[PDB]
């Protein structure tokens, strides 16, 4: 039984255009542990990104936070690009 | 189940030396202690699993090698006076489980000496029952003494017609200094056989009080004129008298 | 003082995939990574600085022999599940060992062990017994059971010995783990499919992560569908949760004795 | 964990009982074991406890007191075999043994019909033999170099069923009449000419 995992992509504090902010991306209840994250500006990879170490739920699945210091505009186009082995290809999640 | 090798062994001071242990009870863990007079057991070196290996409360003068899960050697870089005690090598299944005892080997004897020139074997003699206490008891006790030997490692056994006994015998646990105020005093070992009047009075029972000595080996270097203190066997007998 | 809890996890992979360590066990207080050791590693390391500031080096030294050591033990526990299991390729094997010191000041403990990230054995301290999910869950249950000082010294650990622990490191951490951060706590509504209202309660900056959201009509409960948020991590030490309904209402939260409510 | 303490000699009386006190004082708390070691011999497991109470293993029954810190090895219908130093060791909060100093146990025999006596025995090729005395008498050390005094042995005629006490005197002017002067000597001792 694999868990494949549950996406979420949202801003630290409400956003703004215009305003600094911090862009997360959480990732969990999956199994097994093995996982690709990494977060995307207009479709390329950040460079400067931080994230927490794999984290264990009582469940037995597990979960990591992925974030980076953006200034959100109303052009720009934020996601979060995941790789699971219950995935086929990478999934890009968008921020809404 | 755990093998430790050599139960006895005399040093002389800037020696090396390794400590071999065995287990074959498929135990993760193992351990090397000393013992010392008036101290709890103070670990030298611990091996937790193989692959690992720690200092433990007295590490200084001594290394390990954790070989594979059934080995766990020890060794004396230097050996230094200080480092005369018992060796005790234990293992346990495993580390970090509370119930977990500890399963130990038979102990090593090291003593560690400045020069081999004090290094003596026992001098043995029998003492016969006196007449005195056959008359008041109708018994018959036979005494042995174990004398000047040095350093304490002897093995003191009565043999009664190429037998040996352990009925009616008391041997001292702990052998006395010769010379009290003296740092390399030689030692002195007593025994006791205890017979009836009349297994003495036999004159076909044949008493034989034997005391193993484990000193010099082969390698060790003498030039003294008297013969080498090699381990050894000395021995002392009296025949059944009426 | 609220309920906190200690944890400790282990994650042993069979056969890994490049990247994967063979083995992983990390320490949490609450919802904080408090300790890590790995096999690529091979050290025991803080993970909170109020960790590494408070505990000697000799906790560190020897944590990491006996880590080093329980690495072994699930390599060789993980090789026995398979080959009970018939099992060949990549598998897991976890544990999760901890208790919790309530704000009543009663005391909870727990010991329980998975197989391909499914319930396996799960340790009952009352009783003293292990309760097996499936036959080959009955083997190692039976083969632990037949040990009763390793029982009592399970006991002895999860109802003593880890609440201790767990009371040291509440004292350390005591600036981060003790603190209270209110919820910033707002209503949003909406028109969104033509003739539907939405009601949208939000809350954010808050720590500790534990709060409860609810929806209330003239003062009663809300039988509607409620949709909620996850609580999740801001970043920052902090954490963000909602709660959703559709057309008095009322958003009720309450977060570390602090009840308040937003009328719309 | 930092301190255990247990007593360094007891003496107790052959089918009596014995009880060996362990208290210990440290840094948590994983477990108390007591490991016997006969003089010359390596050291065996005999009991564990980590919860409070009292668990028996033949004539061996071990205590445990969380609450006060300490534990008890009792041992019951004390039998001449049972000469022997009891470790105690806890495991602390780290599961580190710490080692108490141990404790030897001496058991009197019990000596159904003394007569003390002190013998000379002469070389086969001399010795003073202080011997049969009851269990009460102790033997003290010689005040005077190059006069040699063994402490108290019981051997044991297992045929016979007999047990007897002895302690060896002998030097290089040294007499079996002033042998044990230094010791406090039973009034009835037979001195033969």
């Amino acid at each position: 039984i694999q868990r494949t995992p549950k996406i979420q992509v949202y801003s630290r504090h409400p956003a703004e255009n215009g305003k600094s902010n911090f862009l997360n991306c959480y990732v969990s209840g999956f199994h097994p542990s093995d996982i690709e994250v990494d977060l995307l500006k207009n479709g390329e990879r950040i460079e400067k990104v931080e994230h927490s170490d794999l984290s264990f739920s009582k469940d037995w699945s597990f979960y990591l936070l992925y974030y980076t210091e953006f200034t959100p505009t109303e052009k720009d186009e934020y996601a979060c690009r995941v790789n699971h082995v219950t995935l086929s290809q990478p999934k890009i999640v968008k921020w809404d | 189940g755990v093998t430790q090798t050599p139960k006895f062994q005399v040093l002389k001071t800037g020696q090396s030396m390794t400590l071999q242990c065995a287990q074959d009870m498929n135990h993760n863990s193992m351990y090397w202690y000393r013992q010392d007079p008036g101290m709890g057991l103070r670990l030298i070196y611990y091996s937790a699993s193989e692959g690992t290996t720690d200092k433990g409360e007295v590490p200084n003068g001594y290394n390990v090698s954790r070989l594979n899960k059934r080995e766990f050697s020890l060794r004396l870089e230097s050996a230094a006076p200080s480092q005369t005690s018992v060796y005790f090598c234990a293992s346990s299944v495993w580390t970090g489980e509370g119930s977990g005892e500890l399963f130990f080997g038979e102990g090593s004897r090291l003593t560690v000496l400045e020069d081999l020139k004090n290094v003596f074997p026992p001098e043995v003699a029998v003492f016969e029952p006196s007449e005195a206490e056959i008359s008041h008891t109708q018994k018959a006790t036979l005494v042995c003494l174990a004398t000047g030997f040095y350093p304490d490692h002897v093995e003191l056994s009565w043999w009664v017609n190429g037998k040996e006994v352990h009925s009616g015998v008391c041997t001292d646990p702990q052998p006395l200094k010769e010379q009290p105020a003296l740092n390399d005093s030689r030692y002195a070992l007593s025994s006791r056989l205890r017979v009836s009047a009349t297994f003495w009075q036999n004159p076909r029972n044949h008493f034989r009080c034997q005391v193993q000595f484990y000193g010099l080996s082969e390698n060790d270097e003498w030039t003294q004129d008297r013969a080498k203190p090699v381990t050894q066997i000395v021995s002392a007998e009296a025949w059944g008298r009426a | 003082m609220r309920t906190h809890s200690l944890r400790y996890f282990r994650l042993g992979v069979s056969d890994p995939i490049h990247g994967v360590p063979e083995f992983i066990s990390v320490g949490y207080v609450d919802s904080h990574p408090i300790t890590t050791y790995d096999s690529v590693t091979r050290q025991k390391e803080p993970r909170a600085p109020w960790m590494a500031e408070n505990l000697a080096p000799d906790h560190w030294e020897r944590y990491t022999q006996l880590l080093r050591g329980w690495q072994q033990m699930f390599k060789v526990e993980l090789k026995r599940l398979q080959r009970h299991y018939n099992h060949s390729g990549s598998h897991t094997y976890q544990r999760m060992i901890g208790c919790e010191l309530l704000e009543d000041g009663s005391t909870t403990g727990f010991l329980q062990y998975a197989y391909d990230g499914q319930d396996f054995l799960i340790f009952n301290k009352d009783t003293l017994s292990w309760l097996a999910v499936d036959n080959v869950a009955h083997t190692i249950k039976q083969a632990w059971e037949a040990n009763q000082h390793e029982l009592l010294y399970q006991k002895n650990w999860l109802e003593e010995e880890c609440i201790a622990w767990l009371k040291r490191f509440l004292e350390y951490g005591k600036d981060t783990l003790q603190r209270t951060e209110p919820p910033l706590v707002r209503v949003n509504r909406k028109e969104t499919f033509p003739g539907v209202t939405a009601l949208f309660c939000k809350a954010h900056g808050f720590y500790p992560p534990e709060i409860y959201m609810t929806w209330m009509k003239n003062g009663e409960e809300i039988v509607q569908e409620i949709d909620y948020g996850d609580i999740l991590p801001s970043g920052d030490g902090t954490y963000q949760a909602w709660a959703s309904i559709e057309l008095l209402y009322s958003c009720h939260v309450e977060h570390s004795g602090v009840h308040m409510v937003l009328q719309v | 964990g930092q301190n255990i303490d247990q007593p360094t000699e007891m003496t107790a009386t052959e089918g009596a009982i014995v009880q060996i006190n362990c208290t210990y004082q440290t840094s948590g708390f994983n477990g108390l074991f007591w490991y016997q070691q006969h003089a010359g011999e390596a050291p065996t497991f005999l009991s564990y406890n980590v919860l409070d109470g009292l668990e028996e293993k033949g004539r061996f029954s071990s205590f445990l007191s969380r609450s006060k810190g300490y534990s008890y090895l009792l041992l019951k219908e004390l039998q001449m075999k049972d000469s022997a130093s009891y470790l105690c060791a806890v495991k602390d909060s780290n599961y580190q043994l710490i080692w108490g100093a141990g404790t030897k146990l001496i058991i009197k025999p019990d000596i159904q019909n003394p007569d003390p006596a002190v013998y000379q025995l002469r070389d086969s090729k001399s010795v003073c033999l202080f011997t049969d005395f009851d269990s009460q008498t102790n033997v003290s050390q010689s005040k005077d170099s190059d006069v040699y005094i063994t402490d108290k042995c019981v051997l044991d005629m297992r045929s016979m069923d007999f047990k007897s006490n002895s302690a060896v005197a002998w030097s290089n002017d040294f007499a079996c009449a002033n042998a044990f002067n230094n010791s406090i000597i039973p009034e009835d001792t037979f001195f033969p000419s």
